[PDB]
């Protein structure tokens, strides 16, 4: 039970996720891709790509850091921080 | 005589070894928990026994083996009661806890307080099996008193979160308002029977019997969550799922059902307290199924399924059918512990996760936790001649056929068919539809632990009903001539429940946005009774503990008239005293007016 | 917008040191350095050594008291043969047959 | 309203944290996700109707009576995380979540058993304890007049130095100890 | 419409139907602003004592020590016996013991009244 | 801790309110006292009457199980509004209507408890019919008396 999240595991699945989402051309996305500079999304569209964050990892980022992860690697380090990963 | 006492204390005196050997340790342990599901399962064995002679020929005795204290008319012994109720409940209870152990040994094995775990688990045992087999009412408040504070330290089991010592400490004093009637009962048999044995409380057979059986119904309702004292066994799925399966749904909360079905010669001939019985078992039965069918938590809903059979089991207790209230008990502990162990499979599969909108398509990934948990909710619901089929219907059969208060049956009824509205909830939301879990898959339930301790309760909740049916004497007649829309009242009414339960369901795949009305926010709301309750009540005492008493009283008033006012007099009168000017002439003024007073005005020379 | 300069440059340092902790909270091969230390017994010593305990406290000091161990007296029924008499219980009177 | 760095919740940030807590309960209460993907694509059309609305009065109006819709809305048990607040599992395990200083008070019979991790954790207290003088200065040198304004902390800004007050967020125990 | 929240003691209002919550004027940002200061600075204050190695105690609050004060010993030197504080201790001091001598006198006069007139049954109740 | 940071008198003078308030680090505009009407409050502020689970669980609290900083002015009731204890949280359905519903909903059934007991359902039967007197002997009769002949027939 319970396997352990690497930083590799939770980059495939956060930018998996993001080539799951027809606003973001699966091409240009990297894991710097700024989602409001770089991507060119809305701030609804970055709330709602921390609620698949969310939905896929399966636990609440709250609004006062789900307003600041502005690209994948952000967030990628955020759940890396909230779950420790590399022990 | 000599083979059936001898195993009927070998089971007790078993059952305690392992506590003398998780408290005589050095080491760290060679798989203790091991050690307690193999010595619950030989304590079931050897209970099998006197259980099996007591078909035989309907064997019972008392051993009374231990005088403890006489006070002056009153000697209290060491007394066990080995009658029907104990000799059919014990198996079920050392059966339903191996099961629930053998799941425990999956379940918890991640918890590094395992043995402490096990050691409460088998604590809670001991002191149920002290419930059941005692013959006077301080053996039985031991008991009673005992489970009820395994159950706090059980549900506040993991201490460090509030909701749980919460909802722990909301149960004890739930318990402990039961206890109020307990202690009531216990203080009537004493002064106006001289004893606390059930065998004189049995011989004496007391007429006015009013208020030891409000306070034994006030004590079932504390215990066996009734309404009113109904809200702190849907709070005590707060604890671990074996806690839950085994404690708060089959074992620990039929105690007040049990205590009165225990004193059934009193109550058989007490109109007032079956009427009494009656009402508050269908008010609980309703009120509880009512708020089951709109929960979203799966523990919570099969907590309130759990209430609503223990409702059920008042009712059937409040028509003068003791025995099959009782048999409604060992039939029940299968099918519930076993839907609880069903829903700490989904639970565990799907990492935690205890809410129904977050699951679904389990229906092939866990196929044997979904072919468990349809015959556990066939047994709930009443398939016929499964399990619950053998008492639930004849409860039904013996609810419509009787001189009964019409609205209790007939919300009875309404109750039996929110049975199978969230019975098929649960089927619907967790095992049908499509999935609505995480993506990342951890689903697996191939442990041969698991797989046993599911089986045996499977086993059980196949074949225990027709066994236990068949294996009972007889200890009333059972009504048997009826009509025949009233002897298929009890299947009808489920199905027509599934109907309308199927209905509902297939309407949450529509693309229909309506907001809830007020009958879904108080079905939901838990009826809106903790809402208020547990704000207003704990508000008006905890304020008048601290306005009113601590500080009004305690600190001021208490503190004002006493010693305060007789201090700042006698500072007044200090201050009086010693304000003299030294002036000479001021004190011998003062002595000529003292001589004057003493001679004219006081008479000291005559 | 996200996180300022100093922010990013804090979570980073943070998020190095926290990941340190968490890599140097890992074990040794030889951790822990532990200091150097019959098939049904089961059924001997858990068991059958109670049964002998508790029937000879049973039948020397418990059935030696009265009313200690008090058993209800078994059901005779028509047509029984008592062990302590031979006193054949009589059947009862002939039925008046309803099927 | 209550934040660690911000005073306040902007007006954007008041509609975002809305949109969020309205698509959680309209999740809640559209339990299946085709149904729920049909609703939260209409609820996103609802929100970008009135993106570009320029008067701040008539914004936070909309806003006010957008709460007052998702508060008729609302779930009555919405669904919660598990470790979110409110979630079954939620504080859980705060009971095995032992700090780091009782390590300290362990007798030496039952640290010798672990030799290279307290021989570890002892060079782990020495760079905190020669850290901690630099990040004092650090902060007293860095904080304007009247005391700090934020909570927010600076970071290291010297090749060297450590953040300053690190060792309770570093050195805070795991989620699942 | 849509009903209206009716906030009550023990069930507050909501943050957001709260009218005061959209106060853009700049006195509420000062008053935000110096509440956050007095927070940061009290923040700043307890964690360099918090974070401290050469720290081995209690952090203490005179926060909490102030709250225990006032809970304890600040009550009689700020009494004043007055209207409301005689009625409030007549009302809540000896009304229930007045309240519950008239019910267990009543109640042990009946009794008392019943067994001397043999007219209570008393039959096995030999312990008392 | 010394003197001049305890809690004293009911303040009056606006420097005196001042003092208290920065005594108990808090706005001056914020700081009000109880009202002085000789209960034992002095000078200890009003806080707003909340329950501790209101506060904001996703901030780093000083005391997290509280949800409670250092340094910040306890609730006179503190202990009360603990989160094991009374909430004042923010209710789906207004408090009002959840009383009335509730106590509708208990009156209605108690009543109708009430009338399907002045109205029992029974079967179409007659009384159960027992031998020997209606077990005259079984039922705890003497047998030095001699009860009155209740006779059952066929029918
Ligand atoms: C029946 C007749 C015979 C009976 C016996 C004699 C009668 C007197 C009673 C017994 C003696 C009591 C004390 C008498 C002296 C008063 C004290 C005094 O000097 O006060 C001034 C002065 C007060 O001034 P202060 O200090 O500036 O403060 C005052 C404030 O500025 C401002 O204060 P203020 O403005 O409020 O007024 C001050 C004053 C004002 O006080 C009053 O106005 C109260 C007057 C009495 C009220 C109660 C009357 C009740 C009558 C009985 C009920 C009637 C029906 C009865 C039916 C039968 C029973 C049911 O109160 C006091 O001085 C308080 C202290 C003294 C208490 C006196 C208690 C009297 C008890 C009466 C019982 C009867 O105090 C002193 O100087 C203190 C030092 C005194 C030391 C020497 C005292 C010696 C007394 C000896 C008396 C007996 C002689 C023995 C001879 C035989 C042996 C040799
Ligand atoms: C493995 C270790 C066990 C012992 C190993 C060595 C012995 C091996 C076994 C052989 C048997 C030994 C001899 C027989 C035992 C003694 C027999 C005997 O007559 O003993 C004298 C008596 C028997 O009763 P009694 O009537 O003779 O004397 C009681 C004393 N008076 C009269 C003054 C009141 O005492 C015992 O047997 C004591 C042990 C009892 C066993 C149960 C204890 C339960 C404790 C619960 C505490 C709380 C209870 C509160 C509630 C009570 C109910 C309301
Ligand atoms: C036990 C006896 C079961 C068989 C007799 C009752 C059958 C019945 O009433 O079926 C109605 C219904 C299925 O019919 P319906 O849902 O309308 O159509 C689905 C498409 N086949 O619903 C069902 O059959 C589902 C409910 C079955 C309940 C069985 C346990 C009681
Ligand atoms: C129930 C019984 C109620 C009465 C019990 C006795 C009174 C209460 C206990 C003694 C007084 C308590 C106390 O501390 O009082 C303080 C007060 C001021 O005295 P001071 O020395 O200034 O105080 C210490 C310095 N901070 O002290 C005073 O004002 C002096 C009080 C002296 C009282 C002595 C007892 C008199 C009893 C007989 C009266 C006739
Ligand atoms: C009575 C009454 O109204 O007393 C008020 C009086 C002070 O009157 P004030 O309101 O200051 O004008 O206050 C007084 O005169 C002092 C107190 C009067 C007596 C109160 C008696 C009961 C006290 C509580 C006892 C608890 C046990
Ligand atoms: C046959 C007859 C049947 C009669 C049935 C009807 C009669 C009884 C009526 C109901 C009375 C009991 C219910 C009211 C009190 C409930 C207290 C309680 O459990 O409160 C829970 C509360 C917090 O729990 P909660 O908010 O629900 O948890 C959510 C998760 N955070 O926890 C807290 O806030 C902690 C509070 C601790 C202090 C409690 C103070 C109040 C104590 C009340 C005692 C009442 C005694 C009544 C005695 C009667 C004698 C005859």
């Amino acid at each position: 039970d319970a396997p352990p999240l690497t930083l590799e595991g939770i980059k495939d699945r956060v930018l998996y996720v993001l080539k799951l989402y027809d606003k973001i051309d699966p091409e240009k996305l990297s894991v710097n891709s700024h989602f409001m500079k770089d991507l060119g999304l809305d701030s609804l569209d970055q709330v709602e790509i921390i609620m698949a964050m969310e939905d896929e990892f399966g636990f609440e980022i709250p609004d006062i850091d789900a307003e600041k992860l502005m690209c994948p690697q952000e967030i990628v380090d955020y759940i890396a921080d909230k779950k420790d990963v590399y022990e | 005589m000599n083979l059936f006492s001898s195993l009927t204390l070998v089971t007790l005196i078993l059952l305690t070894m392992p506590i003398a050997a998780i408290n005589f340790n050095t080491h760290k342990f060679t798989n203790y928990p091991l050690y307690v599901k193999t010595t619950i399962s030989c304590a079931f064995i050897t209970s099998m026994i006197p259980t099996m002679m007591f078909i035989h020929t309907g064997q019972e005795m008392i051993i009374s083996n231990w005088h403890w204290l006489t006070i002056q008319t009153l000697k209290l012994s060491l007394s066990f009661k080995m009658d029907f109720f104990s000799m059919m409940f014990v198996p079920v209870a050392l059966f339903v806890t191996w099961s629930i152990m053998e799941f425990s040994m999956w379940y918890m094995h991640s918890d590094p307080n395992i043995n402490q775990f096990f050691k409460y688990l088998l604590l809670f045992l001991i002191t149920m099996l002290i419930l059941v087999t005692a013959n006077n009412l301080f053996q039985l408040f031991i008991g009673w008193e005992g489970v009820g504070i395994m159950s706090f330290l059980l549900i506040g089991w993991w201490y460090g979160r509030t909701d749980a010592n919460t909802a722990a400490l909301q149960a004890i004093l739930y318990n402990r308002i039961g206890d109020i009637g307990f202690i009531l009962a216990m203080a009537w048999f004493l002064i106006n029977l001289n004893t606390w044995d059930l065998q004189q409380i049995f011989m004496l057979n007391p007429n006015d019997s009013n208020l030891p059986l409000m306070g034994l119904i006030l004590a079932a309702t504390g215990k066996s969550a009734q309404f009113g004292l109904h809200p702190w066994l849907p709070s005590a799925m707060e604890g671990p799922t074996p806690v839950s399966a085994l404690l708060h749904s089959s074992t620990m909360v039929v105690a007040g059902i049990f205590l009165l079905i225990r004193f059934y010669p009193l109550t058989e001939n007490n109109k007032f307290g079956q009427s009494i019985m009656l009402c508050l078992g269908a008010m609980t039965t309703l009120f509880t199924a009512m708020c089951a069918l709109t929960q979203n938590d799966i523990k919570k809903i099969i907590a309130f399924s759990t209430s609503s059979q223990l409702g059920l089991m008042m009712v059937t207790i409040g028509i003068n059918q003791p025995h099959l209230a009782f048999l409604h008990i060992c039939t029940h502990a299968f099918f519930k512990a076993m839907l609880f162990m069903c829903s700490g499979s989904i639970i565990h599969s799907l990492n935690d996760e205890q809410d129904i909108r977050k699951m679904g398509g389990l229906f092939k990934a866990m196929p044997f936790t979904t072919t468990a948990l349809i015959i556990g909710s066939l047994a709930l619901t009443g398939m016929p001649f499964l399990t619950g089929f053998y008492s639930k219907d004849l409860i039904i059969e013996s609810a419509n056929t009787s001189y009964t208060n019409a609205w209790a049956l007939l919300m009875t009824l309404v109750a039996t068919s929110f049975t199978a509205i969230y019975s098929t909830r649960i089927i619907f939301f967790a095992l049908l539809g499509q999935p609505r879990f995480p993506t990342l898959i951890n689903i697996n339930e191939n442990n041969p632990f698991l797989i046993n301790s599911i089986k045996r309760l499977l086993i059980g909740s196949l074949f225990a009903g027709f066994i236990i049916s068949n294996n009972i004497p007889p200890m009333t007649i059972p009504q048997m001539t009826m009509p025949h829309y009233l002897k298929m009242t009890a299947l009808t009414v489920t199905i027509l429940g599934f109907i309308l339960a199927l209905e509902i369901s297939n309407t949450t795949h529509y693309l229909k946005f309506n907001y809830p009305s007020n009958t879904f926010k108080f079905s939901n709301l838990l009826g809106y009774y903790p809402t208020i309750m547990h704000r207003l009540t704990p508000y008006m005492n905890l304020t008048m503990s601290q306005k009113s008493a601590s500080s009004l009283l305690d600190l001021i008033w208490l503190e004002t008239i006493l010693p305060k006012t007789i201090s700042l007099a006698q500072m007044k009168m200090s201050t009086t005293i010693t304000s003299q000017k030294g002036l000479i002439k001021l004190y011998f003024l003062s002595f000529l007016i003292t001589i004057l007073i003493s001679t004219t005005l006081l008479n000291f020379h005559e | 917008s996200g996180y300022t300069p100093d922010e990013k440059l804090r979570l980073q340092q943070l998020r190095e040191l926290r990941r340190r902790w968490l890599k140097d909270q890992e074990l040794s091969p030889r951790e822990p350095v532990l200091p150097p230390r019959r098939h049904s017994i089961f059924a001997f010593t858990h068991v059958l050594i109670p049964v002998w305990i508790i029937h000879y406290y049973l039948k020397y000091h418990v059935t030696t008291k009265p009313y200690t161990i008090v058993e209800k007296k078994p059901r005779i029924f028509p047509g029984d043969t008592i062990l302590e008499t031979g006193e054949v219980i009589p059947p009862m009177k002939e039925f008046p047959d309803q099927h | 309203a209550f934040l660690p760095s911000a005073a306040y919740l902007t007006h954007q940030q008041k509609v975002l944290q809305l949109y969020k807590r309205a698509l959680r309960h309209l999740e809640s209460r559209c339990v299946h996700r085709d149904k729920y993907r049909y609703f939260a694509c209409l609820l996103r059309a609802r929100f970008d109707e009135h993106k570009n609305e320029k008067d701040m009065v008539k914004a936070t109006q909309l806003l006010r009576e957008a709460e007052k819709e998702f508060w008729h809305g609302q779930h009555p048990q919405p669904y919660i995380f598990p470790e979110s607040p409110g979630g079954t599992s939620y504080e859980r395990y705060e009971c095995y979540k032992v700090p780091e200083w009782c390590l300290d008070d362990w007798h030496p019979s039952e640290k010798a058993m672990y030799p290279d991790y307290f021989a570890k954790r002892e060079q782990w207290k020495k760079l905190r304890r020669e850290s901690w003088e630099r990040e004092v200065k650090q902060l007293q040198e860095e904080t304007p007049v009247g005391g700090p304004r934020t909570e927010a902390l600076p970071p290291a800004r010297k090749q060297g130095d450590l953040p300053p007050l690190w060792w309770h967020i570093v050195t805070r125990p795991r989620e699942r100890p | 419409s849509f009903p209206k929240y009716e906030p009550s003691r023990l069930a507050s209002l909501p943050t957001t139907l709260d009218p005061a919550e959209y106060d853009i004027s700049s006195e509420t940002r000062k008053a935000q602003a110096e509440r956050l200061a007095i927070r940061s600075r009290l923040k700043r204050e307890y964690q360099l004592q918090y974070n401290d190695p050469s720290r081995r105690g209690v952090v203490e609050d005179p926060a909490l020590i102030r709250w225990t004060c006032a809970r304890s010993a600040n009550v009689y030197p700020n009494f004043r016996p007055n209207t409301k504080t005689s009625l409030l201790g007549a009302l809540f001091g000896i009304g229930p013991l007045i309240f519950w001598y008239y019910v267990f006198k009543t109640d042990r006069d009946r009794k008392e009244k019943l067994i001397q007139e043999g007219k209570l049954d008393r039959t096995f109740n030999i312990s008392y | 801790i010394t003197k001049d940071m305890l809690p004293g008198p009911y303040p009056k003078t606006p420097e005196e309110r001042a003092a208290a308030a920065k005594k108990y680090n808090m706005r001056v505009e914020d700081y009000e006292p109880y009202p002085d009407d000789g209960m034992g409050y002095g000078d200890y502020p009003k806080l707003p009457d909340r329950s501790q689970q209101e506060r904001d669980p996703w901030y780093d609290w000083d005391h997290p199980d509280l949800r409670l900083n250092w340094g910040e002015p306890m609730h006179w009731d503190l202990d009360m509004y603990i989160r094991n204890r009374v909430d004042t949280s923010p209710t789906p359905v207004n408090w009002n209507l959840m009383c009335k519903h509730l106590f509708g909903f208990v009156a209605f059934m108690l009543f109708m408890f009430w009338v399907g007991e002045t109205y029992p359902t029974y079967q179409p039967v007659g009384p159960k019919q027992y031998p020997y007197n209606n077990l005259y002997l079984e039922r705890g009769g003497d047998p030095n008396k001699e009860p009155e002949p209740v006779v059952h027939y066929e029918i």
